[PDB]
């Protein structure tokens, strides 16, 4: 699984 | 800002976004499992894209389902209402469309019964898998194709504000009078549970030994599992015809407990360490704890107190 | 051994200055970064955790930030009491390498 | 709430030390205990960490030589040392962090000086 930001 | 999870499919043809992996129950309600999926119309000749939420259970072995839920690309003609504040910001950030699941109240929590070393399969317990897929027929035998599986958790933690004290009385037969009490309603993982012990022994025989244990109650309904997470076998003796007081202290931790095949732990995502299962405030696993005070006489006596083993409502973030 | 590349090794930050610390890891550590303050010779103390959150006991002027796998502790305005040696620290992977420390002086 | 460590002093190289770290206001099994050293005029170097709830980590620059433990009933840690060397010369600290969940090292002891 991977990750990231909001807006 | 904030951070989210962004697992995509094996062939680039689908992607699932989640704001977080844990969802909480305020007892009378439950958080919606809400996300968005990016879709590719140019691959999607099948003309339909759907997302699944599944409250599975795992226990040869049995794989059950306790709850299954599904949601509609192309966009639903009328079901625009339940779009959550989280989803709209991914919509802004990206061809992606919502998927949402309000798990009904009175359903089990994210509990990982131990992966005992003798077994190598997928871990037991109530795992929440969200499964986005593209298909032409909702009855087709889902292959490893553009679908993306993603496990989540639904959990409960500390009931804020003060509450009733775990006071208890028990007497046997003149009276062998036993009293015990704690200092708080809620208690937290790995901290010392302050065990008070008043005893008045009007009998002739000696209290040979005293055990304090803190014991794990997990009800399984796809039965209940019982095991002591901690124990203090103090040598103190209530001598015949005496009044006695002592304050004991125990700390339950996983470190010794790893070998006890079949305990229950807070829901694992992959295989990462977690605390012993926070108590549940129904099918599946419902888990609670008690502190137990026992007297052994030279012929046992005991009292058992309602102990809420839990974790504070974490304000910063979930475990990991 | 994640080379938790913190710099500069020292900084002059007069009172009121916008003290800022860059910190680049050799590898991705997600958001698991802390920061600490060491007054000469004695106990260090944590300022920021989860690479963003301010710990209980820390003046609000301290602030965590993040951009990719750069981490940056920041003080909105440096007071006379601030001066010490500060340390980035990633805590996803073992070793839990601290940065070599940025010492601040008037 | 406090931490206080003791045991620093002079030793010629090849010796041993047993630093200790008493604390109050918190208990080990709810917390993770650490040691860190600020060698003369240099910066912090992680040396060892003990995660009480789970059953121990310590760095390559110390590995096989420095060892961390704790005695729970009296809420204290240790840092046993073998085959000390000249570069080991540093002022040593002890540290605690929230085990659930690890949020960086919150409290530190006053500091003890070790020279080799």
């Amino acid at each position: 699984t991977v990750s990231t930001s909001l807006g | 800002g904030t951070r989210v999870f962004k697992k995509a499919s094996p062939n680039g043809k689908l992607t699932v976004y989640l704001g977080k992996r844990d969802f909480v129950d305020h007892i009378d309600l439950v958080e919606p499992v809400d996300g968005v999926v990016l879709v590719d119309p140019e691959y999607l000749k099948e003309r339909r894209v759907y997302v699944t939420l599944t409250c599975a259970f795992r226990y040869l072995t049995f794989r059950k389902d306790l709850f299954v839920a599904n949601v509609q690309f192309p966009p639903a003609p009328e079901d625009k209402k339940p779009l959550t504040r989280l989803q709209e910001r991914l919509i802004k950030k990206l061809h992606a469309y919502p998927f949402t699941f309000e798990i009904p109240p009175n359903l089990p929590c994210s509990v990982t019964l131990q992966p005992g070393p003798e077994d190598t399969g997928k871990a037991c317990g109530v795992d929440y898998e969200v499964k986005a897929f593209c298909a032409e027929n909702l009855e087709e035998k889902i292959h490893k194709r553009n679908s993306v599986r993603l496990v989540i958790r639904k959990v409960q933690y500390a009931p804020e504000r003060p509450g009733p004290q775990p006071t208890a009385e028990t007497t046997r037969q003149k009276p062998l009078h036993l009293e015990a009490s704690l200092d708080k309603e809620i208690y937290y993982h790995g901290e010392p549970i302050s065990v008070n012990v008043h005893v008045t022994n009007n009998t002739n025989k000696t209290v040979k030994k005293i055990k304090i244990s803190v014991r794990q109650y997990a009800d399984i309904c796809l039965a209940q599992y019982k095991c002591p997470v901690a124990m203090e076998e103090a040598d103190d003796t209530v001598a015949p015809s005496s009044t006695f007081c002592k304050v004991y202290t125990l700390t339950p931790f996983l470190a010794n407990n790893r070998e006890k095949r079949g305990l229950a732990l807070d829901g694992k995502l992959k295989h990462e360490d977690t605390n012993l299962a926070s108590s549940t405030l129904i099918l599946g696993i419902i888990v609670s704890y008690k502190v137990k005070v026992k007297l052994v006489v030279s012929s046992d006596v005991a009292v058992e107190l309602p102990f809420t083993l839990m974790h504070p409502k974490p304000k910063e973030e979930p475990p990991h | 051994d994640i080379q938790m590349t913190q710099s500069p090794s020292s900084l002059s930050a007069s009172v009121g200055d916008r003290v800022t610390i860059t910190c680049r890891a050799s590898q991705s550590v997600s958001s698991a970064v802390a920061w600490y303050q060491q007054k000469p010779g004695k106990a260090p103390k944590l300022l920021i955790y989860s690479a963003s959150s301010l710990y209980s006991g820390v003046p609000s002027r301290f602030s965590g930030s993040r951009s990719g796998t750069d981490f940056t502790l920041t003080i909105s305005s440096l007071q006379p009491e601030d001066f010490a040696t500060y340390y980035c620290q990633q805590y996803k992977y073992v070793p839990v390498t601290f940065g070599q420390g940025t010492k601040v002086e008037i | 709430v406090q931490l206080v460590e003791s045991g620093g002093g002079l030793v010629q190289p090849g010796g041993s030390l047993r630093l200790s770290c008493a604390a109050s206001g918190f208990n080990v099994y709810s917390s993770s205990i650490h040691w860190v050293r600020q060698a003369p005029g240099k910066g912090l170097e992680w040396v060892a960490s003990i995660s009480s709830y789970y059953g121990t980590y310590y760095a390559d620059s110390v590995k096989g030589r420095f060892t961390i433990s704790a005695d729970t009933s009296k809420n204290t840690a240790y840092l046993q040392m073998n085959s000390l060397r000249a570069e080991d010369t540093a002022v040593y600290y002890c540290a605690r962090s929230r085990q659930f969940w690890y949020s960086g090292l919150d409290y530190w002891g006053q500091g003890t000086l070790v020279t080799v």
